[PDB]
């Protein structure tokens, strides 16, 4: 049952590669990884990426959970398979995920680029859905990941996704990063990198940075130092952020106790309302500056609307197995309002049950995990793409063995 | 706020099941060997305590309440109670 | 009472009335509400046994993973106590010093 | 002398009251469950290098039945239904276990017209009591139980107008519960009460 | 620390070794309870319930029955030499008492042929 093989799972955010059978993946590194066209080089290692030099604008590899660049999707499969795997893919099944939304043309694409350049054994292409489902120990329900590109509900039924009732909204990470940094820009907060700072000293709270700036510094891009101010913002997220616990209320935003947090630079300050006033978009879209639009749904919304294109007759199944999941998922009471609003909206016959998984480890590797624990049972040995059939049914294999 | 009352019907039910695999126990037949197991609670208890009490000793040992079972049970049954807990000792400080 | 009960009684009529108004809304007693379903299974299923083996192996994922962080919290206390006891040990040998004396 | 020797409580209660030669190596493995004899590499012991696959019997595949041409032609032609329309829905119930939940999901409606759940299923279970009518030696259970699709229909609408319910046929709808005991007792307590005190009345 | 074991599973036994020094330490019965008093108790326990439940249960299956009542437990506590003279003085709710039989009336008295 348990073959040596890699479980690729390759986040818009993060790409996550280990052993098949594992707890937690091997290597945990950002997909945006930095490029330089020299071929083009890419660097797939967090010490070799966020490093003060080597402009390495940031290519992006993927994008909205797809492959979009063929090239550097191969450089980052390189790299991952040589630098902290380090053995020949021709000797391990690959079992990578995949986007509900990906198109047949890139599965196919992708399939036929594992068989003629690294010639592995066996693959298989597994939904990132199907995964969290058979992670969290149900094989139908809904599964909710709120990630980087965009926050979707897709509700698996018996293992398979049901692709009339995928939604997707795009409040995600992205849309907290550009609130974070309008905030920012609100407060007449300077966003300076760490890259940029070569020391700085104490300073009283609110006063301005006391920090020197380095002489001889990076040639970086725009991209490069919009990614470095992003890894800073994601740091302030973690850090700072929280969802309300009801429907945002400005009188009660004001009476929670205030979150500390420093800048690189020294620049630190007391957040009170307004790191509650952002996460209220996930949910509230409508009471947001520059998103002026209702088509926009929030999370509560986006799984109500997901579970309503389905059949009544797996709904209450569905309701009953609400799997949530992603990064931004991690952020404090986020999964307490969704409870609540679910509660409040789901109808009273339909058991609403929330998987009660909320682990750093647990959230945001559910997809790796999901493959890893796949990959490690007799069972999915008869599933496998041989390289014998790829030879003889080509690169159309992968739509009839991994649907 | 819950007011919670424990019983013994968790390991009769399971001493049941591994005795008659295919037999069951009604609620008031639980009830019945609940109220069983805490007579013979209560008497081998109090034999034990007395016993000690009679030597001049304020711990109640194993060996108290071997000899308590020695008199309660009767005829043919002492013995077998008395060789099942010596056996469970043995068992039990041999580290298994 | 025994006295005006049409104030009393007319309530009755109205709540039938809107009673009737409720069945034509989206109905009273939903009629014939799952009579049949004659769908045989399949002998076994390969997607059940999957299922099945899929039950098994996530159940002992998850407490592999409760069970080695236990461990690892095991193995942890374990050495901050050998450390503590070497400083312990320290002082009882101070304290055996004494009990040499005191023997 | 006391002969003890033993643990103190187990002797108290007693006396008062009288080289491997297995190695495990990486194995590759055929996988009978398999046609195209892709070989695997599993971790087995040395006892059994060469058995076959445990895991090889859990392969039931679902019973689709499969028909010819000539079959078709003769006996499953459906105005409504092209044999381009038809041989998918067979394909997709042999892809995915023969559960129509997930089928009608895939079915490709870009070259075949939109089709329900209940029809899609109504059309699969028409076609296999047709092939098992035309059969009669290989008992392919000849009175197959063909579920009314317009009782299943009525029932996936009727469930359906319950399941949207929120601003008062779930909140209110308390009120047409009551209702539903109230009509049961007061209608009754009410009109044969009266024919019962009326017939007291006469007799008195 | 190292995964904890019970005092039920050490000894073998079913019944709480646990709950029964607990009901021990604070019932009062001594001073300080030794460390072999309750497993000896719980296995004496368990040795006679598993005794009055094997007899149960064949009263049972002799009776036709799958699932125990009083009756099963007074036929076997009455019928058992032993079990009877330790719950001698013991009464049961809804039991009752061994039976006779009715076959005696048929070879003395029935009904005649006079007006049948
Ligand atoms: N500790 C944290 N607290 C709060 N938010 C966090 C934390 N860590 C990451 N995030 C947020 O989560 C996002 C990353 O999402 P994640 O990587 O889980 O999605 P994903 O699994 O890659 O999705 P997909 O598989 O569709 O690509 C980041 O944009 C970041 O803002």
């Amino acid at each position: 049952d348990e073959v040596g093989a890699l479980v690729f799972d390759i986040g818009s955010y993060t790409v996550r590669a280990g052993y098949a059978g594992e707890d937690c993946p091997k290597v945990d590194f950002p997909t945006a990884i930095g490029m330089v066209v020299e071929g083009p080089t890419y660097y797939i290692d967090t010490n070799a990426l966020r490093v003060p030099r080597e402009n390495m604008e940031a290519i992006s590899p993927l994008k909205n959970g797809m492959v979009e660049d063929w090239d550097s999707f191969q450089a980052i499969l390189d790299h991952t398979y040589k630098m902290h795997v380090k053995s020949e893919a021709s000797l391990h099944p690959v079992l990578m995920s995949e986007a509900p939304w990906n198109t047949r043309a890139k599965r196919e694409k992708l399939t036929e680029l594992m068989f003629e350049h690294y010639n592995i054994p066996a693959f298989f292409l597994c939904k990132t859905a199907v995964l969290t489902a058979f992670a969290n120990g149900r094989s139908t329900g809904l599964i909710l990941d709120s990630g980087a590109t965009h926050t979707t509900a897709i509700p698996v039924h018996d293992g398979y996704v049901l692709q009339q009732g995928i939604v997707k909204s795009p409040l995600a990470g992205d849309f907290i990063t550009m609130q974070c940094r309008e905030l920012f820009q609100e407060m007449n907060i300077e966003l300076v990198p760490p890259y940029m700072i070569a020391s700085k000293e104490a300073v009283r709270e609110g006063s301005p940075a006391n920090w020197k700036r380095k002489e001889k510094l990076p040639q970086v891009t725009r991209s490069w130092h919009n990614y470095m101010c992003n890894c800073v913002i994601q740091d302030f997220q973690a850090s700072v952020l929280q969802v309300s616990d009801s429907t945002y209320d400005e009188q009660v935003a004001a009476q929670m106790p205030t979150v500390h947090y420093e800048f690189p630079n020294g620049y630190n300050c007391d957040f009170g309302a307004e790191r509650l006033k952002i996460p209220e978009g996930l949910f509230d879209p409508s009471n947001v500056k520059g998103l002026s639009g209702n088509t926009m749904l929030g999370v509560s919304h986006v799984v109500t609307t997901s579970v309503g294109m389905c059949d009544i007759d797996i709904r209450p199944g569905l309701y009953g197995s609400v799997i949530v999941a992603g990064g931004n998922t991690l952020i404090q009471s986020f999964t307490d309002r969704l409870n609540r609003e679910l509660s409040q909206k789901t109808p009273p016959s339909m058991r609403l049950k929330l998987i009660a998984n909320n682990t750093t480890v647990e959230r945001r590797f559910s997809s790796w995990i999901g493959g890893s624990i796949l990959a490690s049972l007799g069972t999915f040995q008869q599933m496998w793409i041989s390289k014998q059939e790829y030879e003889e049914g080509g690169k159309q294999c992968v739509e009839r063995k991994c649907p | 706020k819950r007011s919670r009352k424990e019983s013994y019907s968790v390991y009769v039910y399971k001493v049941l099941k591994q005795v008659h695999p295919d037999t069951g126990i009604s609620s008031k037949a639980m009830g019945i060997m609940n109220s069983f197991v805490n007579d013979i609670f209560e008497r081998i208890a109090g034999e034990a305590s007395r016993l000690a009490h009679y030597n001049k000793r304020s711990t109640i040992t194993s060996r108290e309440i071997q000899t308590a079972v020695r008199l309660l049970l009767p005829g043919e049954l002492a013995k077998h109670a008395v060789s099942e807990g010596t056996k469970a000792v043995t068992k039990y400080t041999s580290s298994k | 009472k025994s006295h005006a009960e049409i104030a009393e009684q007319a309530k009755h009529e109205a709540e039938i009335e809107t009673r009737i108004a409720e069945l034509r809304k989206e109905g009273f007693w939903s009629l014939k509400r799952l009579p049949k379903v004659p769908e045989p299974p399949r002998p076994k299923g390969h997607w059940d046994y999957l299922c099945e083996e899929m039950q098994w192996l996530s159940a002992d994922f998850a407490q592999e993973r409760r069970w080695k962080r236990g461990v690892a919290r095991k193995v942890v206390r374990m050495v901050i106590r050998h450390h503590e006891e070497q400083r312990q040990k320290e002082e009882r040998a101070r304290r055996e010093e004494q009990a040499k004396l005191r023997r | 002398k006391r002969p003890e020797g033993m643990h103190r409580e187990v002797y108290a209660l007693l006396y008062s009251d009288k080289k491997k030669v297995r190695p495990w190596k990486w194995m590759p493995f055929t996988n009978p469950a398999r046609k195209d004899g892709a070989m695997f590499f599993h971790w087995r012991r040395a006892a059994e290098e060469g058995k076959d696959y445990p895991f090889a019997r859990f392969n039931k595949t679902v019973q689709v039945p499969v028909y010819s041409e000539q079959e078709y032609q003769l006996y499953l032609h459906d105005d409504a239904w092209t044999k381009a329309e038809t041989d998918h829905l067979f394909d997709l119930s042999r892809r995915f276990d023969l559960r129509f939940v997930v089928i009608h999901d895939r079915y490709d409606h870009q070259q075949f017209k939109k089709r329900s759940v209940e029809d899609l299923k109504e059309r699969y279970y028409h076609i296999c009591a047709k092939l098992a009518n035309v059969r009669a030696v290989p008992g392919t259970d000849l009175k197959i139980p063909v579920f009314d699709a317009g009782h299943e229909r009525r029932r996936k609408e009727q469930l359906e107008r319950l399941y949207n319910r929120t601003p008062e046929q779930v909140a209110e709808e308390e009120y047409l519960l009551q209702e539903l005991r109230k009509i049961e007792a007061r209608k009754k307590e009410r009109e044969k009460r009266s024919q019962d005190l009326q017939k007291l009345i006469t007799a008195a | 620390r190292a995964k904890a074991k019970s005092r039920s599973s050490r000894a073998g036994l079913q019944f709480p070794v646990g709950r029964v020094h607990r009901l021990l330490r604070k019932g009062n019965y001594a001073e300080r309870v030794g460390a072999g008093a309750p497993v000896y108790l719980a296995a004496v326990l368990e040795y006679l319930t598993a005794e009055i439940l094997e007899l149960a249960g064949n009263a049972a299956r002799d009776n036709k029955k799958t699932r125990i009542i009083p009756r099963h437990l007074q036929l076997a506590i009455r019928n058992d030499e032993e079990l009877n003279k330790l719950l001698g003085r013991v009464t049961i709710a809804q039991g009752g008492v061994l039976p006779n039989i009715q076959a005696v009336l048929l070879p003395k008295k029935t009904e005649s042929h006079h007006k049948a």
